[PDB]
């Protein structure tokens, strides 16, 4: 994994050494180029997980979160190249740095061999993003939100960590690789109880669970769009990768202890879904939704089904995808009408057809549209609930309903009807803008073809 | 006959020849604990390292 961390980390000289009006050119490009290289990672095999040392490896799991985080990076370059223009060359560099370097955390976090290593790139991965939503959000709102992400998160990380250690004084390692064959049963008790709490809160809080969820829509929103895109695409879903991860530990105690964590996600996919219905913050509307989409995940990892934990990883590489399309033409209308509120730009397809088609495409996706891998993820995370519970049917098909709802609600309320009269610095896409767009689309929708490569380990 | 001594003469060190036995363990004295073992053999580098949590060396 060596070979990712280099070139990530001679992305700072890169960033640092270049012309003042390269250093954009320069970061998107050799940045496509990591994202082009990423793709190596797909020699798996279907019985032994590509284990490269003592540090790093990679199965079927970490290798798709690892080509969407890979190829995020130039993304994010795009979409924030344009409200930081006017921004001093130095703090420029800073803002890149940290991208880079979040990058350069999240790579090496996915492929951790041991768990304590996992931790300490996990909990990493909060200051160069605290850095970003602190120091280029754009509101007021920014410095709470970012008391609330850290503090949400260093909450649940820190039972993680006396969880870990215990582990490794009681099983002699944490090296998953270890784990998979010296595991033992974790039987009832209320010492394995606060066992499983510990092993499971921060990854809760990560997802988020519902009722813990509240960091979220100030972090999502007040973040500028590289954060916004990060903290939806991989942020969320370092939570249901430690999750798959440390419930190999966890049983059967898990068989018992999911049931309440369960009904807070089955429940909440319904109220964050209704919630998403009264919206007027249009960026809060789609944070909001990756709580929404991340319950289904939560609820396919505690089931802990085959099924399951391949809709679950479809669903996280697609609702990645999806969520920071979303965010992005967000961004798309805020950076014209300098307003997150929904209801103010209205009829923007009478004044941008391409990008309202980009619009009713992510709309499309985030309803989870056949054959889309938002459906196959949501498609297959019903078929294991189902299996879980018959009744469960109900939930999943009411929160399908609401879904759709919100994300044609989110398309007629941006998109259709009469504009507004009084806005006319509506300027035509930019060609950064749709090429932003296809970025995020196109790839989500040529996975529609192979998609066996984002079904995890046990496709 | 006697003669007084010089001065210098009664604070000397004299040797004195007895027929009673040394006294072998005059501070009845028990028997002392055995000490600790010393440390032996050649040092050799530590098995993988540290072996501090993921760190190879
Ligand atoms: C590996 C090789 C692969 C080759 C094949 C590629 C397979 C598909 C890839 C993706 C295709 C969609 C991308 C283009 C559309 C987005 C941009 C756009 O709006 O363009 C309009 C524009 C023409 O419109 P315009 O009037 O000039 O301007 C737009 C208007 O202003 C306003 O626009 P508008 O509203 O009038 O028009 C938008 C219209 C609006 O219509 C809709 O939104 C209706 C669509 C939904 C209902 C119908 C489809 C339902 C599902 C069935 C189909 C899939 C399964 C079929 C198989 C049988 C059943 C199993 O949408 C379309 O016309 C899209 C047609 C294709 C639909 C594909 C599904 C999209 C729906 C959402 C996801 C669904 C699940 C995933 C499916 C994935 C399948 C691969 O198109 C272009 O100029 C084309 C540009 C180049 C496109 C390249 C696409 C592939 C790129 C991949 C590159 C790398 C691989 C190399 C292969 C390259 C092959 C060319
Ligand atoms: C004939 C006589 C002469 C023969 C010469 C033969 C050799 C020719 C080449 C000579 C040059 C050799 C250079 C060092 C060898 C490579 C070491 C290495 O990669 O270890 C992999 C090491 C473990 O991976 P592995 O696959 O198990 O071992 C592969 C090798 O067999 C590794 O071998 P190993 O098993 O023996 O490794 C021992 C152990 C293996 O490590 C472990 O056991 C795991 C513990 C590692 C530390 C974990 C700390 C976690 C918390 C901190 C997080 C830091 C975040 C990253 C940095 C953020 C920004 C500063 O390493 C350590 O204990 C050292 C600590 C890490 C320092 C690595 C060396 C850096 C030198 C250059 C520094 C430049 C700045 C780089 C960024 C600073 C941080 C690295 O991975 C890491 O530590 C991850 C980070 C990557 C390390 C740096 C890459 C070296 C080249 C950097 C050039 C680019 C600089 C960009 C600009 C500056 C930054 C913005
Ligand atoms: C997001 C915010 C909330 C985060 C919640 C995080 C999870 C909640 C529960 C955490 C419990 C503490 C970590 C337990 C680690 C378990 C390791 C272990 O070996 O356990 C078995 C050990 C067993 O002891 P032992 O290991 O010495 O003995 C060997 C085992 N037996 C008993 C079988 C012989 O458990 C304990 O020693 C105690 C575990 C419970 C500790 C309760 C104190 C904390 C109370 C909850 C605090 C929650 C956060 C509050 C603050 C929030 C922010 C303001
Ligand atoms: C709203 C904010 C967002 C959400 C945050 C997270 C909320 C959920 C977190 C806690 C989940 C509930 C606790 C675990 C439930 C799983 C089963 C269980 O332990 O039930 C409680 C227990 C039932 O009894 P039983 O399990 O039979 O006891 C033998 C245990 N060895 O009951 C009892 O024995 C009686 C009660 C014991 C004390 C319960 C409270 C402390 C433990 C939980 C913390």
């Amino acid at each position: 994994m060596l070979k990712y961390i280099i070139p990530t980390m001679m992305l700072m000289p890169l960033t640092w050494l270049s012309k003042n009006s390269m250093i954009w050119i320069n970061t998107t490009l050799h940045s496509l180029l990591i994202s082009l290289t990423s793709l190596l990672l797909l020699n798996q095999f279907g019985d032994n997980s590509l284990n490269f040392s003592l540090t790093f490896f990679s199965d079927s799991l970490s290798t798709p979160l690892l080509i969407l985080t890979m190829w995020l990076l130039p993304l994010m370059l795009m979409a924030s190249q344009h409200h930081l223009s006017k921004e001093n060359l130095a703090r420029k560099k800073l803002f890149i740095s940290m991208l880079i370097l979040l990058q350069l955390f999240l790579i090496m976090t996915f492929t951790a061999t041991e768990l304590i290593f996992f931790y300490i790139m996990f909990e990493a991965t909060l200051v160069p993003t605290l850095i970003i939503i602190t120091r280029w959000g754009n509101q007021t709102e920014r410095l709470n939100a970012g008391l609330y992400f850290l503090f949400y998160t260093l909450a649940g990380s820190l039972p993680l960590l006396v969880a870990l250690i215990y582990i490794q004084n009681t099983m002699g390692s944490l090296n998953f690789l270890i784990l998979q064959y010296w595991v033992q049963p974790m039987p009832n008790s209320w010492s394995n109880t606060f066992m499983w709490l510990a092993c499971m809160m921060a990854f809760m809080v990560k997802m988020p669970l519902y009722g813990l969820h509240l960091w979220l829509p100030k972090a999502h929103v007040e973040a500028p769009i590289a954060g916004s895109m990060v903290l939806a695409a991989i942020l969320l879903k370092l939570g249901g990768y430690g999750m798959m991860r440390i419930t190999l530990l966890l049983n059967p105690i898990t068989d018992f202890m999911a049931y309440p964590f369960i009904m807070l996600s089955l429940w909440g996919m319904i109220m964050t879904s209704s919630i998403c219905l009264r919206q007027t913050d249009l960026k809060s509307l789609i944070a909001y939704s990756s709580v929404s989409h991340m319950a289904l995940v939560i609820v396919a990892i505690l089931i802990q089904t085959p099924w399951s934990y391949m809709g679950a990883t479809a669903l996280m590489i697609a609702h990645g995808l999806t969520s920071s399309m979303l965010f992005c033409l967000a961004n798309s209308n805020y950076e014209r009408v300098h307003s997150r509120t929904m209801i103010l730009a209205r009829g923007l397809q009478t004044l941008l057809p391409l990008m309202a088609a980009w619009w009713l495409l992510a709309s499309l996706t985030n309803l989870a549209l056949p054959p889309s891998i938002n459906l196959i993820g949501e498609l297959f995370v019903v078929m294991s609930t189902f299996s879980w519970s018959n009744i469960t049917i109900i939930l999943m098909g009411l929160n399908m309903v609401i879904t759709a709802l919100y994300s044609l609600y989110m398309l007629i309320t941006t998109q259709r009807g009469k504009h507004t009269h009084h806005i006319n610095n509506i300027l035509p896409s930019f060609t950064r803008e749709n090429a932003l767009m296809s970025l995020h689309m196109l790839p989500l929708l040529l996975l529609s073809l192979n998609p066996k490569i984002i079904l995890g380990p046990l496709y | 006959g006697w003669v007084r001594p010089d001065l210098g003469e009664l604070s000397k060190v004299t040797k004195v020849k007895t027929d009673r036995p040394l006294p072998e363990n005059p501070y009845h004295s028990r028997a002392r604990p055995e000490p600790n073992p010393e440390v032996e053999g050649d040092l050799k580098p530590a098995r993988h390292g540290s072996r501090l949590f993921f760190w190879t060396m």
